[PDB]
RNA sequence: CAGAACACCUAAUUUCGAAUCCAGCAUGAGAAGC
């Protein structure tokens, strides 16, 4: 991706927090509970994470 | 791939069907009246068969006259035109409806029908390309009326060029050279063809008159014709319909001519609104211009001074458009004052034409002339043949022209991840008049709006977002009327931005906060200024800086 | 809540009273006849917009006691939230908890509505100019309405009767300068509960 | 196993709006009107039925001091425990009581027509805004067939306990200003579920 | 057999009507524009599922008349294979004898299919807690289907028929509670014969 | 179509294989002046033309092959829709106007580029289209543009696809879609420890094993498919075992269901549960023998497994 | 080369367009000619 951006701003041309491991997932097991975090909410996160940071 | 449905004297049903395999392309789908067939005409819409967009070329019946019947047996999923030709096609639906009921004929389609045409009408203005089906549609100034396009749709089997009616250079509301494709036309579907004097006799019957004008262009030129010459008696508007399409070409006055985008009228148009002053003006003997369209003397309110105006022996009665058979207007011009003017024509000469098939780039393959008179289109088609084009007629009626897509890059080193072919490649996608990717080596080989920078559009922006000028319904219709196009922008704008002067009220949303009037006036300018700006950039980047403030459009 | 508060409210007209019609189609089946035509039902009975004239009473009161309220009848006005008519007849996101119903009359159109002509003289001639066929409502007519208050307070119904003793000064409907619009109101109130249809 | 169909007949007696939530009849309307009416294809009046009916017996069941869930509150699950998610749905079961659209007798012509508004200044005392909105005339007859699959005692109680809120508040909206002020007439039988069987 | 039956259904859409999109791409790509796709084509028209309806209404009827029909709507349940639905619809060991098409409808998605918003009124203070828009189907739309029984019973027509005045009772698909599917139908049907095409 | 000259509909040669050659001046059959000038063939309407030219009226289109001119030529007097001339300059303007019905497109060969390009400016001018000539189908599936230099212009950077009909031409959203598929596939292919050291279970009696796997084998709970899946999770580890009869026993909090299939018969509610954790804990207790022994176990309900 | 019918002034604007559950089972794994 690094590469790729690198060429579509190239050839254009020529013409956080941080959060302990065993916190996350405690924090994750408790906002599931209280179903803030759901499945389907999970879900679309884990499709926008893919799309990039 | 194109049916001419009854596309020989447009009487009963006249369409234009581009088939193109994944859609079925409707061009001037419209009626034209002689003055029983209407169960021909239900055969010849049931004959269509499903379309998928009934594009319209000009606001006129002649095109514009079945598109609700398309809507009533549902062949139909959009229909597209420019605004100026939708507003004037519903008053020419609504008025159309009120004479099918008035004169008793059994009603082609509903009211209801109307406004269900009016649920699926998409508009665009001219020079805004659409891809639609694999088909790739552009609007073009021909000139005939306000609105008025010449439609250019790139199939992957041909580019055609629906000219529709041309104007003429007596229009003086319209940039007489009409608008062309800047590309390859391979076919051109063209319509073949069917001022001193209106003053001079003004002066001898006013000193010592009656107009029957068309409500669509016709009245408009005249009275613009008396604007620009000031004489010394005035001029009444007793049209009802007329007096509303004339406050459309006032609103709509960014799609006319463009030294007349700046009123345009210079006031001193007395129109009657209600049928007393109507009566009142028929019975008033002062000496007087009276401008109002009724067509050809046979319904409207003309007939109300009708009576007045012919046992006069000093008025006169001015013919400034085609009187057509059994008409009242015809019964009064041949003789069974009168004269005729001529030079009110919004339909362009034999001369015209070929002037317009003349400044393509290339020259066209087959000309397809369709309406018209049957001599004059005679006539025209040997002065085409003798230009060495091919015409087709559509009593008398094939290559195949593929617009190939060629890689013209290197296909050996190619891998497998997905069990896919693929291969990463930088190039650059040439378009010529056959779509070619080349390499960088290749590109090598070849190497009115206010303007405000980026920034100060932004701050500019959420300054008023935040004082509630600027809404995301405002940056919602804003930006719908930009996809538009930037003429329907620059309306839309222009419409907020004006100050009512009987009121005193803009448009815009009202500023929140202790502002006093001075600066709720500046802060109108400023938004006034700056969404020209915005209007003057490119759409992406108008969506880029839209997106932040309204999330959605 | 558990409890609401019924305002029913009965008008006794003095002058004569014109609310002009909004309906299109029947003011265009009117201007024929009636170029001032009244607020009409389809019922025939004479209609009148009960809110807004209190609000537009309880704004215009509470303004000049010097209250936070904001003004309402500017072009596009915003409701604040925050003050009493906001809470009493609507912001822009919590709705009004005092629902105004409509001024319906008991008596049908054909014993309380009339025409009438009015007139412009040319003044220093004393000669009829303009002559106009309106349309009113004759004096001693009865109205009812009912103002519906789903969370009462106790400045609630004391501001609603100070708001129709300013609607009996200034007068209801239009024309009020010439002295169209002048009522009087009769107000009785029942607390009821919210709970009493469900058995 | 019975059935119980409440055949409900609403009269309106002050003018009714409900506006039109179909967006493409919205701005192919917003050009005539600012306040469409929400009317079907075939040009009928629709007025929705379930909500206001759950709401009536939300708000009074609530006032009576019984265990009923409020499901007005933005993202609220319904407990599937009290009477309202009995009659009208929970998440996990659908509701008994299927309610009807509020189909009106006549068409759009007849029972809707085109009104003004306006806003006055308070110190001018001069029409400010003006604007124009579709609203149902006064004695427009509405129907719908209220239909109860798995029927309680206490169910057709509670159907007319709400109706008499609706008559109380009002259907639609534009409700403080005095808009939706109506009445219902009630017919309710029970069928047997297997009726149409021959 | 020698003979089939065809029965021809005609559906006309009485009230709106939706039926929620199942294909994951389709939908995906339509919740950036509305929150409740309908059920639709590649061909852009607009299918139901219609055997499930009719196996809904016709176990419930004759479960109600008393007979050993079973229920296959619970979790994982495995239909016996001696009811009369079991005959017509299928079950595990034999597949049904009807073979009930999806209700395609004769018009294209632009010409039936609106996009409409629905609110969440809050219980006090009346205000629009959520907010979603969901794409629905005119009234007056037309559906058509085919169902095609293989061996035809004498009970076969009437108790198709007997489903199909349950689904105009109670509604096709999707929001039945909310007023949403109320439709009604035409029966036109034919016994053809099984050796028709060969000639 | 042309090929450079072979011009199928066939394969006609004018001037490669299976073709009917017609040679110029200045295979199953040769024609050539025999017929001679303003006479016809049939092979598509032939007819050849003096320079000092090939006709073809096919079904699509009637090619004109011009040859080298040298004096006034001789053009046909119907109707041309491809005309093919050499170039290598006035004359072949004229050559061009005084000819009726003038053609859609032409195409120029056998020059060099300079000669050649002049020509075709010369021809662009007079407004007719030029062609300078030098299959799997190529889709754009891509959607701006530019005016660089007098060409309208992308900068793309993008993926090219074979397949056995058709190559298409994507962009990243198509990389990144077919990526997370794969990434998707690829992980799950993999348990942490599938066929690894064998590993907290109830212990049960082999009898009481036999009963309750009977017992839950004739009402529908232990079935085929379930035997099948627990011996292939069993064949993976123990762990793997433990997951699976986990996943399986799990009731959802929101719908209250379990992965089990329902028992056959007039269970009640409780005695259905009671069923569930009896199936649970006798293939707790099941995985704790050794393979040969759960296979002796279980060949007598599922002889595939 | 086509539609055509007592007076005004106004007929605008804004906010929401989201959230949640589920995605499981079951049966068949063989015959016969050459
Ligand atoms: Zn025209
Ligand atoms: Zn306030
Ligand atoms: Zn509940
Ligand atoms: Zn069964």
């Amino acid at each position: 991706d690094m590469i790729w951006n690198e060429e579509y701003n190239k050839m254009r041309s020529q013409i956080l927090p941080d959060m302990s491991h065993d916190k996350i997932i405690e924090n994750i097991e408790y906002l599931f509970n209280i179903k803030i975090l759901s499945k389907n909410r999970i879900k679309e996160f884990w499709e926008e994470f893919c799309k990039g940071q | 791939m194109i049916k001419f449905i009854g596309g020989a004297s447009k009487v009963t049903g006249s369409a234009f069907l581009l088939e193109t395999g994944n859609a079925k392309i409707l061009i001037d789908c419209g009626i034209e009246q002689e003055k029983d067939n209407n169960e021909i005409i239900e055969k010849k819409i049931n004959e269509i068969g499903k379309a998928d967009i009934c594009i319209l070329t000009h606001a006129h019946l002649a095109a514009s006259g079945l598109v609700p019947l398309l809507v009533k047996k549902r062949k139909v999923n959009k229909i597209i035109s420019t605004p100026a030709t939708k507003e004037l096609c519903r008053l020419l639906f609504n008025d159309f409806q009120r004479i099918q009921e008035e004169n008793n004929d059994i009603p082609l389609y509903s009211y209801d029908d109307i406004e269900s045409s009016f649920e699926i009408w998409d508009e665009i203005d001219d020079r805004n390309t659409i891809e639609l089906f694999d088909t790739k549609i552009t609007f073009y100034n021909n000139s005939h009326i306000i609105g008025s396009v010449s439609v250019f749709i790139e199939t992957h089997n041909g580019n055609y060029l629906f000219s529709g009616d041309i104007g003429s250079k007596l229009q003086q509301l319209m940039d007489y050279p009409p608008d062309m494709p800047d590309g390859n036309v391979d076919y051109l579907i063209l319509e073949s063809t069917y001022r001193d004097r209106l003053l001079e006799i003004a002066k001898t019957t006013c000193e010592n008159v009656l107009i029957p004008s068309f409500a669509i262009g016709r009245l408009q030129e005249v009275l613009y014709t008396f604007s620009n010459y000031n004489f010394n008696f005035p001029v009444y508007i007793d049209s009802p319909m007329g007096s509303k399409v004339t406050n459309l070409i006032k609103e709509y006055n960014i799609y006319l001519k463009k030294k007349l985008r700046r009123d345009l009228f210079n006031n001193k148009y007395i129109a009657i609104n209600t049928s007393n002053q109507s009566k009142e003006l028929s019975n008033s003997k002062e000496p007087a211009v009276i401008i109002s369209a009724s067509g050809m003397l046979e319904g409207g309110r003309i007939l109300n001074h009708l009576e007045q105006i012919k046992n006069d022996e000093n008025s006169t009665l001015i013919f400034v458009g085609y009187q057509a058979q059994n008409t009242r207007g015809r019964k009064i011009l041949d003789g069974e004052r009168i004269e005729k003017l001529n030079s009110f024509s919004a339909h362009a000469d034999q001369d015209e034409l070929i002037d317009y098939i003349e400044r393509l780039k290339y020259t066209p393959y087959k000309v397809f002339l369709v309406h018209g008179e049957k001599e004059q289109r005679e006539i025209l088609a040997k002065r085409i043949i003798s230009k060495k084009i091919r015409v087709e007629l559509p009593e008398n009626y094939e290559i195949l022209i593929e617009k190939k897509v060629v890689l013209n890059i290197n296909t050996d080193n190619m891998c497998n991840f997905a069990s896919y072919r693929l291969m990463p490649f930088s190039g650059f996608i040439v378009e010529k008049d056959r779509i070619e990717i080349n390499d960088k080596n290749w590109f090598d080989m070849i190497w009115a709006l206010p303007d405000m920078s980026h920034d100060k559009i932004i701050e500019n922006i959420e300054y008023l977002f935040n004082i509630k000028i600027l809404s995301k319904n405002r940056i919602k219709e804003f930006w719908e009327e930009f996809c538009k196009g930037q003429k329907a922008a620059i309306k839309y704008i222009t419409q907020v931005h004006r100050k009512n002067p009987n009121t005193g009220r803009r448009n815009w949303n009202p500023p929140e906060g202790d502002f006093t009037d001075n600066e709720i006036e500046k802060l109108y300018e400023t938004a006034y200024n700056t969404l020209l700006s915005l209007i003057k950039y490119d759409k992406n980047k108008v969506y880029n800086i839209l997106i932040n403030f309204n999330p959605k459009l | 809540a558990k409890t609401m508060k019924k305002i029913y409210v009965t008008m006794k007209t003095l002058s004569p009273l014109y609310t002009g019609e909004v309906r299109r189609e029947d003011k265009e089946a009117a201007q024929k006849r009636v170029n001032f035509p009244v607020r009409k039902t389809a019922t025939n009975k004479v209609l009148i917009p009960f809110k807004g004239a209190l609000r537009s009473a309880l704004e215009i009161m509470l303004k000049a006691k010097g209250e936070n309220v904001c003004d309402t009848g500017e072009s596009r006005a915003r409701p604040c939230g925050r003050c009493v008519t906001c809470s009493l007849f609507g912001s822009m996101g919590r709705a009004g908890r005092a629902s105004v119903d409509f001024l319906i009359s008991n008596d049908t159109k054909e014993q309380i509505v009339r025409e009438s002509t009015h007139l412009r003289i040319e003044r220093q001639t004393k000669s009829a100019s303009d002559t106009f066929k309106g349309e009113e409502v004759i004096e001693g007519a009865t109205f009812t309405a009912t103002i519906t208050i789903s969370n009462p307070q106790e400045k609630d119904l004391s501001l609603i009767q100070s708001a129709l003793k300013f609607i009996e000064e200034n007068g209801i409907g239009g024309w009020l300068n010439k002295g169209y619009g002048r009522v009087s109101f009769e107000v009785k109130s029942e607390d009821v509960a919210t709970d009493r249809f469900l058995k």
